[PDB]
């Protein structure tokens, strides 16, 4: 001892799952 | 068993054996050897042809090499020709031709193997029967010095249409790529032009797949050798009998992809040892799922799926490993592998 | 008697006596011949035990 | 021989002629000394096929040979029929020691 | 010569590497061969200076027991081999031989191998990695696998009912503690008569119960 | 001592006939030279395996691929391609 | 193998040393001595490490070439007379060499006008010898498929020594082997796909043509040719359809089995079908319900191809 | 040969000499029977083998 979510404005390609789930709470 | 629908008695002048050819009502064709002096019935042959009751007819002297032979065409839901070559009995279908009844035909023009018939659509038509599948030629092979610059790379089939087939070639020197699209049994023109193909520039395809992210459109995904993943859209015109290809976007990948398939609704690639599931977005492809594999899996060369649940992964040197899809976990879980080193090509 | 002939120092005699147990077993059956062979395995001498082991595989 | 460990095979490249066994050695595999199921004939090398020695048995090396020698089925399955000339060259200490105790 | 922790960092399974692997002439080649998939380790009695199978465990070895399918031929009753005739009587049995010492049924002998037991297999057949070692007791292991299959929670056998002093029809004596503490965690779907299953099902040797396509080319 | 003397004498005859035998003091350099030379013979030798390697290298003929696999048995061949 | 004409059989090998530190290729001559029943290594030459092909030529003293340094090969002793020559292939040039070491004649391979920079260098891959009546010609082939013609000439100017000339002949597909038949046919065993039977229409470039011919007199001159899209010296007689290599396939139909592939060399779609083939010549409309059909020879016009065709409907019957 | 040899690889380069004599005597029997057939099963990787043949990793 980097997944992707599509921002409805389409330019969300370079983001994340965890960034998009924060913007579920801001939205 | 069942009521006879037709019967014919034929002697082969080659062997001298009497044959009794019988058709049934359940679509089953039978054949009998009739003893000559006594009349005993030997050497029973049986084959199920189709749904309709079997109708028979007889063709006197047709040529095999294109030595004399006789054949009995068998009429049902489809047509079948039923002959003997070198004392081997053969019963094979006919190339895309339903017949209600059938007879020989001779001209000066059509000298050998001519045949006239009434089709199930209802039209009367003259033909030749040509290539009989013997045991040395089981398949009929249909197509200055003739050399192409392009080399064939992959042949693809559409998910929903089983009859349409897409072809992708590579240029041997100029980093080009041509694409052909043959629907049913004929090639389509590219757009409104004269040619039967579209040439893509600065692409050579390592691997490719046709995937319907939604149920009404089809997309071509190309993996180029420059570590890019390219999405196109196939638009078959249907009445003009033409296709078109149309770029959507370009997506960057870490490693080359050798195996890609449709896993339920997305595009499932293998890059290196990583299994990545992709969804379509309108600016790029979006990776929905990423699974790392066990340590001895080094390259993936082949994969296959069983009803969108299990995944068979093939390593370049090790062997097959089986995975199950975890929907709540959003990954693939490995549960069997092999004892020896197998250098997989296809599974 | 062929059982007593296995103590011979000749290899033809032992080899052809073992063939004869095959011919005798094909006529009158295995199990009378198996019992005499199995009881001959209790001797100390190795020649006798090795020749009855050959004969059992012939009978089989 | 499978049994006597001082016997020495030739193992040269086999030729076209056939090695013979005597009446005492008849039916034996030269490799494993098995009496059953013969598969392929034995080929000896050029030097083992010349002169007065070529008539002799290839196992016991003294008696005159009459019938042909065969590899068994199990030596052919293992490939031991392809290793070389299976002829014994020396006589071996078992043969020698009986000869001098007796006279 | 590398150290042991140095050598363990080069491999994916550092628990396979031991102290004597650093005395190898090529430790880096040896350690990567050992961590290759499906490579089986060297039998472990190489270090010892005794003798393979010379330990005390061999004193307790039992005689051979026939496979149970072959016991149906009844040869064990006709020739007893586990613990007679004088030298004169043996001599007299050679000139007057007794016939039919074995009463074996020949149709039963053939049908053991070819009809009754065409699909017979032994219960234990060591798998791919399972290398035999000296104190291994294979008898315990087939007993243990068979102990797991037949025996189930929700039944108690007659042998244990004599020992526990719990005859049939009766709640087992930890019934009250599972009323005070609760159902077993390791069986979510266990239905016990009297707690979450009907008390008239408390019947004989059973008081509880767990209540929760053909292959390609299969033979018809 | 005579049973041990055969297996010593037979190890030499089998090592001359078949190159890649070893014993106990085989270096990794010796062993890996055997493994490489056996593998290059197979790739050259089976004709499906020739076509698989010649196509995916993109070579100009299948015979150019056979001489590439047979020259690679030489230890001085990596330096020959590097001195061009 | 060498054609030695009942003397002592000879053969030549190219060999590398598997243990040596530097890549070095040997040219080695072996003569079986039938009087002594053993193989003797006669000669052993070091050659350039790019050696990859060897071909044996005929006895050159038959064609007035002087094989010794002596200006006349009339010394007539047996050791001096036997001296076989072979052709060795390299990267970008060839050599003809001697068993006795007297000659080493270098000619360069002619180079193509548009060369793809990906694949650098040209090598020989197969070849064949055909004896003419007082002459011979050797057909050499490169890995680009160009067929070259080699000739060895008496060289009357210098000392009657050997003289080698190469010209471009034609371009075919890469081949494993070449066989020439006595009827003037050429068989090429291709490395990929179809086999070919050719015939010799013309015999190639004449020896006098200085512009198109490289010689061994100046062994550094280069000659650029352009390949011909049409065959000028050969014509095709037959092909043999071979599916090798088949890299990818789909199944088109299941009843009857039909598979689709591509032909790897000429880039066509190939369909393999387990059906009996039917070719529809002409079709014609008919009244609606028809069941059965008969064809019976016309008895009216005897000794003639006329025929009656009967079509039957459930109500009606038609005669034709 | 491929499944049998999984028992043998570990002993070929063992530290003890007695382990290494017994395992090379088995390897040499296997090699005489399968020189060509052992080739898909050698435990050689590019990290393990300096001179590893790069043609084995090619995909067509
Ligand atoms: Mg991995
Ligand atoms: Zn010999
Ligand atoms: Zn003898
Ligand atoms: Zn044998």
């Amino acid at each position: 001892q980097e997944l992707e979510l599509e921002e409805e404005d389409e330019e969300g390609n370079v983001m994340s799952k965890k960034v998009y789930d924060e913007l579920k709470k801001q939205g | 068993s069942e009521k006879i629908s037709d019967m014919i008695m034929v002697r082969d002048s080659s062997i001298g054996q009497l044959n009794l050819h019988v058709g049934l009502e359940n679509g089953v064709y039978m054949k009998f050897h009739i003893g000559d002096v006594d009349g005993s019935f030997t050497d029973i042959k049986r084959r199920f042809l189709g749904l309709k009751p079997v109708s028979l007819s007889y063709l006197r002297e047709i040529s095999v090499s294109l030595k004399w032979m006789s054949c009995v065409v068998c009429h049902s839901s489809s047509t079948w020709v039923s002959y003997t070559w070198k004392n081997v009995w053969t019963i094979r279908q006919l190339k895309d031709q339903n017949m209600l009844s059938c007879s020989k035909f001779v001209n000066a023009d059509v000298a050998i193997n001519g045949v006239c018939s009434i089709s199930s659509s209802g039209r009367l038509n003259i033909g030749r029967v040509s290539n009989f599948p013997t045991l040395d030629n089981w398949f009929h092979v249909h197509e200055m010095l003739q050399i192409s610059t392009f080399r064939p790379r992959t042949i693809l089939s559409f998910p929903n249409n089983p009859k349409s087939i897409l072809f992708i070639d590579n240029h041997s020197g100029k980093k080009q790529c041509r694409i052909s699209l043959q629907i049913d049994g004929e090639c389509l023109k590219f757009g409104s032009s004269d040619h039967l193909y579209k040439i893509l520039d600065d692409i050579d395809c390592v691997s490719a797949a046709i995937i319907d992210f939604t149920r009404q459109a089809d997309h071509l995904i190309i993996c180029a050798g420059d570590k890019r993943l390219l999405t196109y859209k196939i638009l078959v015109n249907k009445d003009k009998l033409s296709f078109d290809i149309e770029l959507l976007h370009q997506t960057e990948i870490i490693s080359p992809i050798h195996a890609m398939l449709k896993f339920k609704n997305f595009l499932l690639t293998a890059m290196g040892s990583t299994i990545v599931l992709y969804g379509l977005g309108k600016k790029q492809l979006l990776r929905r799922s990423v699974t790392q594999t066990p340590v001895s899996i080094t390259k993936i060369v082949s994969m296959h799926q069983w009803n969108y649940e299990r995944l068979a992964v093939g390593d370049i040197h090790e062997s097959v490993t089986l995975f199950i899809w975890d929907p709540a976990g959003n990954v693939f879980i490995p549960y069997v592998d092999d004892s020896v080193k197998r250098h997989v090509t296809v599974l | 008697e062929l059982l007593e002939l296995l103590k011979s120092t000749n290899k033809e005699i032992r080899r052809s006596a073992n063939a004869t147990f095959g011919f005798i077993a094909e006529a009158i059956g295995p199990h009378d011949v198996l019992v005499a062979l199995l009881n001959n395995l209790k001797v100390q001498e190795r020649q006798l035990r090795v020749c009855t082991a050959v004969a059992i595989g012939i009978v089989a | 021989s499978r049994h006597q460990f001082d016997l020495i095979m030739c193992l040269k490249q086999p030729g076209v002629q056939t090695g013979l066994l005597c009446e005492k050695c008849d039916g034996k595999c030269p490799i494993c000394d098995s009496y059953v199921r013969p598969k392929r004939k034995v080929r000896v090398c050029e030097n083992c096929s010349f002169g007065k020695q070529a008539k002799n048995c290839i196992i016991c090396n003294l008696n005159v040979g009459v019938n042909d020698a065969f590899y068994c089925w199990e030596c052919c399955r293992l490939g031991k029929d392809k290793d070389g000339c299976p002829r014994i060259l020396n006589l071996g200490s078992n043969r020698l020691d009986r000869h001098f105790e007796k006279k | 010569k590398p150290s042991l922790s140095q050598l363990k960092s080069q491999v994916p399974y550092p628990q396979i590497i031991e102290w004597y692997d650093c005395d190898a002439r090529y430790p880096g080649l040896l350690a990567s061969i050992k961590c290759t998939k499906n490579v089986i380790p060297v039998p472990s009695h190489w270090q010892s200076k005794k003798e393979y199978l010379s330990g005390r465990s061999l004193l307790g070895k039992r005689p051979f027991e026939l496979p149970d399918i072959i016991k149906k031929t009844n040869i064990e009753q006709m020739r007893s081999t586990l613990p007679e005739k004088s030298l004169k009587e043996a001599s007299r049995a050679r000139v007057q031989p007794k016939m039919g010492a074995l009463d074996l049924d020949y149709k039963k002998l053939h049908d053991v191998f070819f009809k009754i037991g065409a699909n017979w297999k032994p219960d234990h057949l060591l798998c791919f990695g399972d290398v035999y070692y000296e104190n291994r007791n294979l008898f315990e292991e087939t007993n243990w696998k068979r102990m797991v299959d037949h025996k189930r929670p929700g039944r108690i056998s007659q042998e244990l009912r004599a020992i526990m002093n719990l005859p049939e029809g009766q709640l087992p004596p930890w019934c009250m503690k599972m009323k005070d503490i609760g159902l077993p965690t390791g069986y979510p779907d266990l239905k016990i008569a009297g707690l979450n299953w009907d008390i008239t099902n408390l019947k004989g040797d059973v008081y509880g119960k767990i209540i929760p396509r053909n292959y390609f080319g299969a033979l018809i | 001592m005579a049973e041990k003397q055969r297996q010593l004498k037979l190890q030499k005859i089998y090592k001359q006939k078949y190159i890649g035998l070893g014993d106990e003091s085989t270096t990794r350099e010796q062993w890996q030279r055997n493994v490489r030379n056996d593998t290059l013979n197979t790739l050259q030798g089976h004709s499906a395996s020739l076509e698989y390697v010649s196509l995916s290298r993109g070579d100009l003929s299948i015979r150019d691929t056979r001489i590439h696999l047979l020259k690679s048995m030489s230890p001085g061949y990596k330096a020959y391609l590097r001195e061009e | 193998v060498v054609d030695v004409n009942f003397n002592n059989p000879c053969f030549v090998t190219l060999e590398i040393d598997n243990a040596a530190t530097q890549l070095s290729v040997h040219l080695i001559f072996y003569v079986l001595e039938l009087g002594l029943n053993h193989i003797v290594k006669k000669a052993d030459y070091l050659v350039n490490p790019s050696a990859n092909f060897v071909l044996s030529l005929p006895d050159l003293s038959r064609y007035n070439i002087t094989t010794s340094l002596s200006d006349n090969n009339y010394d007539a002793d047996y050791d001096t007379l036997f001296n076989p020559f072979v052709v060795i292939g390299f990267e970008n040039h060839i050599l003809v060499k001697d068993m006795n070491g007297f000659f080493s004649l270098k000619v360069e391979i002619p180079k193509r006008s548009i060369t793809n920079s990906r694949h650098k260098n040209v090598t020989i891959i197969s070849g064949i010898v055909q004896k003419l009546k007082n002459d011979f010609f050797v057909l050499l082939q490169s890995n680009h498929g160009d067929l070259f013609k080699l000739t060895v000439s008496p060289d009357t100017n210098d000392r009657n020594r050997p003289l080698v000339q190469l010209s471009y002949f034609d371009t075919i597909q890469n081949s494993h082997q070449l066989h020439i038949f006595k009827n003037g046919y050429l068989f090429a065993l291709s490395e990929m796909n179809n086999n070919f039977l050719f015939q010799f229409e013309k015999l190639g470039v004449e020896k006098n043509d200085f512009s198109n011919v490289l010689t061994s007199k100046d062994p550094n001159k280069s000659l650029v040719f352009e390949p011909s899209i049409k065959l000028q010296n050969l014509s095709i007689l037959s092909q043999q359809l071979n599916l090798n290599p088949s890299i990818k396939s789909q199944i088109v139909s299941d009843s009857p089995l039909s598979i689709a592939t591509k032909h790897f060399t000429n880039n066509k779609i190939i369909t393999l079908t387990n059906a009996v083939n039917y070719s529809n010549l002409i079709s014609t409309s008919l009244p609606p319900n028809a069941t059965k059909l008969w064809l019976i020879p016309d008895p009216a016009t005897t000794g003639d191809n006329n025929t009656l065709l009967f079509i039957t409907f459930p109500k009606k019957t038609m005669i034709l | 040969p491929g499944l049998f040899m999984n028992y043998i690889w570990a002993g070929l380069f063992h530290p003890a000499k007695n382990v290494r004599k017994a395992f090379w005597r088995v390897y040499n029997n296997m090699y005489v029977m399968y020189q060509d057939a052992m080739v898909p099963f050698y435990p050689v990787t590019p990290d393990n083998n300096e001179e590893y043949i790069e043609e084995l990793d090619l995909v067509l």
